[PDB]
């Protein structure tokens, strides 16, 4: 969606029509700041979510002792050692595909075969 | 009085369960 | 708990309501009597005597628990406080501000305020310093462990009361017929104040299929549920971008912003701090505020009543706004199904009120009542022109009868079953009763079931078979309850070791900053939390930080939580270090430390005394509660699971877990059991209901409960 | 040691110029850079006044205009009570910060109301660079966050309490753009400009 | 200094010698916002110190913008004398330093000419561009002293235990309740200071007391019983026996329960 805020008063912008060019301009409801819209999409509502499954990955995710270790193949370093976890997005119907984090390059590679 | 941990079920004493659900 | 309550908590209760000021208006018909008198009674240091009894004829002598049990007396000791009387007077000139001065009547002066029942073998009791021969001389059993009170000659034990932890954000999914989908509530409580419980509930209206899903919060002393944007603007945060920055910490999380979009649309027409405060002032429940004072009323509510556990002073609107944004963030995280709702049965989210906190809150109530009576009598004496008697001002029977009644009868007030008659059928029955805990029960949780977090803290099979099954729990053998420490030194240490304060924290410029929580209070952020956690752990393992303090680093959601409060149940665990000499993880405790321990033990039956605190101060063992147990990996056996990897078919099947990243090791797995379950021979070869039946029935056996 | 750098001496401020003068910290909460020497219509006025009922307090330009035009026109009681004892420092802060700092320009173009921040006002020490490169040390005592007020013609509470009523339906997306088009509830700056251009016409 | 705002009377010319406008010419001084540790802020914010003395030197090395403090040896020896000034914000925006000073008090379109403004002499002392924090250098010989001090911050207890009375228990109850000891304190002795006063009034005769009452009625028309009695020092029975003859009491008016002169004598 890429929510936009006014550069003068830092309030959020809202879509508004215009007729002299029939383009998309986001309008500030406070101080009337206008700019061109970079995309015609104004609202997207996802019913199936794929973000948040790899959330929490940091520069020291490997420092967590509770995370299990594996000997799997990192396809950026060819390093066996890595940590892994399930999908962090805690919906009841998510799959049990594993997300692996290499501890030498911090690449997020999965065990999915439907996608791969 | 008495203090016993051997649980004896109080017979004829369903009024505790009747008072738990007095509305339907 | 009792030693903490006597040594420290009594003075804290005295100093909370120490000063009692009475101002007498001049009420001058003529200008010859233009003097206003200000009378102040201030409580100072509190003193406690040794246990003693006053008899009928006024003789007071030392009371020993054997006599107090035989004569049906109460094993109590006197409480004496220092009272200094201040007399201030000023010339009552109207218009001119009054400037009071002393008339040098600063009389001061220990005064008896009541009798505190003394738990046996505590620091005040005579039996603490008594040797075995001294205990035999006093006709006391040396096997008797104390831990109980003697009220009217009855041995009364204070059952530990389990309660939900305070100052924790818990998000709950409400039922389908309710218009509120999720509720994020915090039982905001403060320890160094009035100890009043103010609950702030942040509620999300509308179900999942609904469209107008706004968020309204239940401020105290407000009849309506204010929308969160109006509360944010009332806290000084006007623009929508700053509000969304305070709530959503990731700029790319557009789903959270989409759910926040109806909320900012709802409170759109309020665009100023004063307009928001006056909007809150409209809904004030006092209904005695004039037209123009609603601004100051709303500011006073937001300062002294909205999230009081963070601060009660002024100028801390930014911290309260950040905590409100954190609450809304957790609520939306549960609403977006990124996180599950908070488990009510998590034993780390529970606290156990021992004799310390229970007697503390009871004495707080009784001393507040006593100070009210002192002020009432003093106002009667100054109004009716009677002479002021110091002895009639303080009614010591108030405190004495309050403590005696709440300990003799289990009614904790003016909660039942708090104080029970101590079981004396067998020795193990007395031990099991002295470690018993109780959970009061009407919510939607399942408190009767044995939880995962109950490992090593309460007994897995020791509970009554009746209606108290699971609600009444017994502590495991090594489990201990923290007595609570001051969080001020830890907060001071954190801010001087890189913790950026929450006032100048902007989430978009610090996306990887880790929030720092001390006793549930968000105190700031830290850029490099790993070495901070290492520093904190090295301080605790050497005893600089109190070992009861639990420090939890949640790497996934970037939170560092520190708990110094009382009531946390913890257990000791071995420490597993890197040990680069052996090339693999190993316990810090070695055979030399074991040799020192056995040398001290057999000396007790001349080398240096190597005690349990010697292991605690050298970092060999550590105290882990159920919150910190979520962030560690424990090995069951040292010699089986630490070193890297023909078997006896008679032995049970063991798993090695195929993982060498252990941080701790269990001391012994048999220590997960309680007192009654530790009597069972081979309980791992039994069906668990049979172990529960034996744990119930071990208290009904016959033996020698005491040698005296 | 080689003098390949600059070595600036540091000295404390004398205490003769610390008494009866407090050096607070001023902080504007704005996305854009705010410079009072340029962005503000001089003279500026930083006073400690009541923030209650803004948009109805006339700015210094209209005050001096009204001064000019009026110059041209002329030319049983309770004996005893309980006193809740409180610490003196928090009472002094409550009495001092009862009225917030308000910084206004001449025409009311920039009206900033300052809120007291109590977070780290005691650990801040100011190092003022002197003309000769020396450093003078000033202990900061209070920190204030200043937020802009009435920059976009905010609206009162009576209309607002009308709008939160569910009898009114969806609030229109450009209701106050339309209200500014009508000419109701404008800014202080626009009102002052209207009065100044009306007076200038006579 | 309490004052009234929204003054269209130009009273500030007469009640304030100094100008109320903010002084802005010092706003270009460069100010570094520096955060200090506990010991250094303790020794740099107390008012009994800071007499303009030199507190150290600042070395700014342009190779990596490394800014170091070089404190003088006059203050202490346990604290370090080399500190690493870390810049948490190289450029700081919208942060200014303004002063507060007391003044010289001696010599729609709707408005209200009262806004309760408290005017104070204010001036921008400088502008903040560098937010700094002071960390002691790792290689200083006194850095371990700071580590020990910070460890001692969380080690020592500021609260002492409750004091237990070690004497005989009956000696402590010598003062409590049942006690021969009467209170020698003079606190709230209202009865002592009230029963010591005795107003005694002789029976001086009728003509003189009525002349005195007429003089007092010439002084003031309405009199209370207590006020007239304390003015004349006469017993209430005799004073009433004169007052009913020479005056009357009010029962219903705004001056009720007050003895006032009879209207036959009011004209005289
Ligand atoms: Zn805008
Ligand atoms: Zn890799």
């Amino acid at each position: 969606t890429t929510f936009r805020f006014c550069r003068d008063c830092n309030n959020m912008l809202y879509p508004r029509e215009d007729k002299e060019n029939n383009r998309l301009l986001f309008e500030c409801r406070t101080c009337s700041y206008v700019e061109e819209a970079g995309s015609p999409l104004v609202y997207r509502h996802e019913l199936i979510t794929n973000i948040g499954e790899t959330a929490g990955v940091v520069q020291d995710i490997g420092s967590d002792p509770t995370l299990p270790r594996s000997d799997r193949e990192c396809p950026k370093c060819h390093s066996r050692e890595n940590v892994f976890f399930q999908s962090q997005q805690r919906r009841k119907d998510t799959s049990m595909v594993l997300f692996f984090v290499c501890l030498s390059c911090s690449h997020i590679f999965t065990s999915d075969q439907k996608n791969k | 009085n008495e203090n016993f941990e051997d649980f004896d079920v109080e017979h004829f004493s369903d009024e505790e369960t009747y008072e738990e659900k007095p509305q339907f | 708990s009792f030693n903490q309550f006597v040594d420290y908590t009594l003075q804290d209760i005295i100093c909370e309501d120490s000063t009692l000021i009475l101002e007498q208006l001049a009420q001058h018909t003529t200008e010859s009597d233009n003097i206003s008198r200000k009378y102040e009674i201030s409580f100072g240091k509190i003193y406690v005597t040794k246990p003693m009894v006053n008899e009928s004829d006024g003789v007071t002598h030392a009371l020993y628990p054997q006599e107090a049990r035989l004569r049906n007396l109460t094993y109590s000791s006197g409480l004496f406080v220092d009272v200094k009387k201040r007399t201030y007077e000023a010339i009552d000139v109207p218009g001119r501000e009054l400037k009071y001065e002393l008339i040098a009547e600063e009389s001061e002066g220990k005064v008896f305020i009541g009798r505190l029942p003394i738990m046996l073998r505590s620091k005040n009791c005579y039996l603490s310093e008594a040797t075995e021969s001294d205990l035999y001389k006093l006709k006391e059993c040396p096997f008797d462990m104390g831990g109980y009170f003697i009220i009217n000659g009855s041995e009364k034990v204070l059952i530990a009361q389990e309660r939900s932890a305070g100052n924790i954000v818990q998000v709950f999914k409400k039922a389908a017929p309710s218009p509120i989908s999720h509720v994020a509530e915090i039982r905001s409580a403060l320890e160094k104040g009035s100890r009043f419980i103010s609950t702030l509930q942040v509620k999300l209206y509308g179900r999942e299929g609904s469209s107008a899903r706004t968020i309204k919060a239940t401020l105290p002393y407000i009849k309506q549920d204010i929308p969160i944007v109006i509360i944010f603007r009332a806290l000084g945060i006007i623009p929508d971008g700053e509000i969304l920055e305070h709530i959503c910490y990731d700029v790319n999380d557009w789903q959270m912003l989409e759910m926040l979009k109806p909320c900012v649309e709802d409170g759109f027409v309020i665009q100023d701090r004063e307009t928001a405060l006056d909007f809150i002032g409209r809904r004030g429940t006092a209904l005695g505020i004039k037209k123009e004072k609603r601004i100051q009323y709303a500011k006073d509510i937001l300062q002294k009543e909205f999230l009081p556990h963070i601060t009660q002073l002024e100028g801390f609107e930014s911290r309260k706004a950040f905590f409100l944004g954190y609450m809304i963030n957790r609520l939306l995280l549960c609403a977006l199904d990124r996180k599950d709702q908070d488990d009510r049965d998590h034993f780390g989210k529970k606290r156990l009120d021992l004799a310390g906190p229970l007697l503390a809150q009871l004495f707080k109530t009784l001393f507040k009542k006593l100070t009210k009576d002192i002020f009432r009598y003093m106002q009667r004496t100054v109004e009716e022109a009677h002479d002021f008697n110091m002895k009639l001002a303080i009614n010591a029977k108030t405190i004495t009868s309050g403590l005696k009644y709440a300990l003799a009868t289990g009614n904790w007030g003016e909660r039942a079953g708090v104080s029970q008659v101590l079981n004396r059928y067998t020795y193990s029955s007395t031990l099991s009763h002295l470690r018993r805990t109780n959970t009061p029960i009407g919510k939607l949780a399942k408190p009767r079931q044995l939880h995962n977090t109950h490992w090593g803290l309460v007994c897995p099979a020791e509970t009554p078979e009746g209606q108290a099954c699971g609600l009444v729990k017994n502590l495991s053998l090594m489990s201990c309850i923290s007595v609570g420490t001051d969080p001020m030194p830890i907060i001071t240490f954190l801010s001087e070791w890189g913790m950026e304060p929450l006032e100048d924290y902007v989430p978009h410029q610090s996306p990887d900053a880790t929030r720092v929580f001390v006793n549930g209070v968000w105190h700031g952020v830290h850029r490099n939390p790993a070495r901070l956690m290492e520093t904190l752990r090295t301080l605790r393992r050497k005893g600089d930080i109190n070992p009861e303090v639990s420090m939890i680093r949640d790497i996934r959601e970037k939170e560092l939580k520190i708990f110094t409060d009382a009531g946390r149940v913890y257990r000791p665990l071995f420490i597993v270090e890197d040990d680069e000499s052996l090339g693999h993880k190993e316990l810090k405790v070695r055979k030399g430390h074991i040799a020192k321990l056995m040398a001290t033990e057999y000396q007790d039956i001349d080398v240096e005394e190597y005690t349990w605190s010697s292991l605690l101060n050298e970092g060999l063992v550590e105290y882990i509660d159920a919150e910190e147990e979520e962030s560690i990996l424990i090995a069951m056996q040292p010699e089986d699971l630490e070193p890297a990897e023909d078997v006896d078919p008679a032995k049970r099947i063991r798993v090695s877990h195929h993982a060498t990243t252990f941080t701790h090791c269990e001391i012994h797995p048999s220590m997960i059991l309680g007192v009654a379950a530790s009597i069972i021979p081979f309980p791992d070869h039994n069906q668990s209901p049979r172990n529960t039946y034996q744990s119930a029935m071990g208290k009904q056996a016959m033996g020698v409960f005491l040698t005296n | 040691d080689p003098n390949e750098y600059n070595e600036f001496p540091l000295r404390a401020i004398p205490k003769e110029d610390l008494e009866n003068m407090r050096t607070h910290l001023l902080k504007f909460q704005s996305k854009k850079k705010i410079n009072p020497v340029t962005d503000f219509h001089l003279p500026v006025r930083l006073h400690r006044k009541d923030t209650r009922n803004l948009q109805f307090q006339l700015t210094r330009a209209e005050i001096v205009q009204r001064q000019k035009e009026i110059s041209e026109y002329k030319k049983l009681r309770r004996k005893t009570r309980q006193l809740k004892v409180l610490d003196e420092n928090a009472k002094k802060l409550r009495f001092e910060e009862f009225y917030p700092w308000v910084m206004e320009d001449f025409d009311g173009y920039n009206t900033w109301v300052g809120s007291y921040e109590a977070g780290n006002s005691d650990s801040y020490v100011l190092l003022s660079v002197e003309d000769d490169g020396s450093f003078t040390m000033i202990p900061a005592d209070k920190v204030y966050k200043f937020t802009a007020r009435n920059k976009y013609a905010t609206l009162t509470i009576d209309e607002a309490e009308k709008r939160m009523d569910k009898k009114s339906g969806e609030v229109p997306r450009w209701l106050m753009k339309h209200l500014d088009n009508i000419g109701t509830t404008t800014t202080r700056y626009d009102r002052t400009r209207r009065k100044l251009k009306a007076v200038a016409d006579q | 200094e309490v004052f009234d705002g929204n003054d269209i009377e130009n009273n500030e010319t007469k009640v304030y010698e100094e100008s109320l406008d903010l002084d802005l010419e010092r706003s270009n001084r460069q100010v570094w916002l520096v955060r200090l540790p506990m010991f250094l802020a303790e020794k740099w914010r107390d008012r009994n110190n800071l007499h303009g003395q030199e507190l150290g030197k600042i070395r700014i090395n342009k190779d990596g913008s490394k800014i170091t403090l070089l404190l003088n040896e006059n203050d202490n020896d346990s604290i370090p004398h080399e500190y690493d000034l870390e810049l948490t914000k190289k450029v700081v925006e919208n942060e200014y330093v303004f002063t507060e000073q007391n003044l010289k008090k001696y010599q729609r379109d709707r408005y209200i000419p009262y806004v309760k403004t408290i005017p104070k002499k204010t001036a921008i002392v400088g502008t903040v561009c560098h937010e700094c924090q002071v960390m002691p250098s790792m290689n200083d010989p006194n850095y371990h002293k700071i580590v020990e001090q910070r460890r001692n911050i969380v080690k020592l207890n500021n609260k002492e235990r409750i004091t237990t009375l070690d004497e005989t228990v009956g000696v402590t109850m010598s003062h409590t309740g049942m006690s021969m000891r009467s209170d020698n304190s003079n606190f709230l002795k209202v009865g002592r200071e009230k029963a010591k006063s005795n107003i005694k009034s002789i029976r001086m005769p009728k003509k003189e007391i009525l002349d005195y009452l007429f003089k007092l009625f010439d002084e003031y028309d309405y009199w209370s019983l207590k006020g007239l009695k304390e003015r004349t020092r006469q017993p209430e029975a005799h004073l009433k026996e004169c007052l009913d003859k020479v005056a009357t009491l009010v029962k219903k008016g705004p001056y009720a329960f007050k003895y006032t002169l009879r209207p036959e004598y009011k004209k005289l």
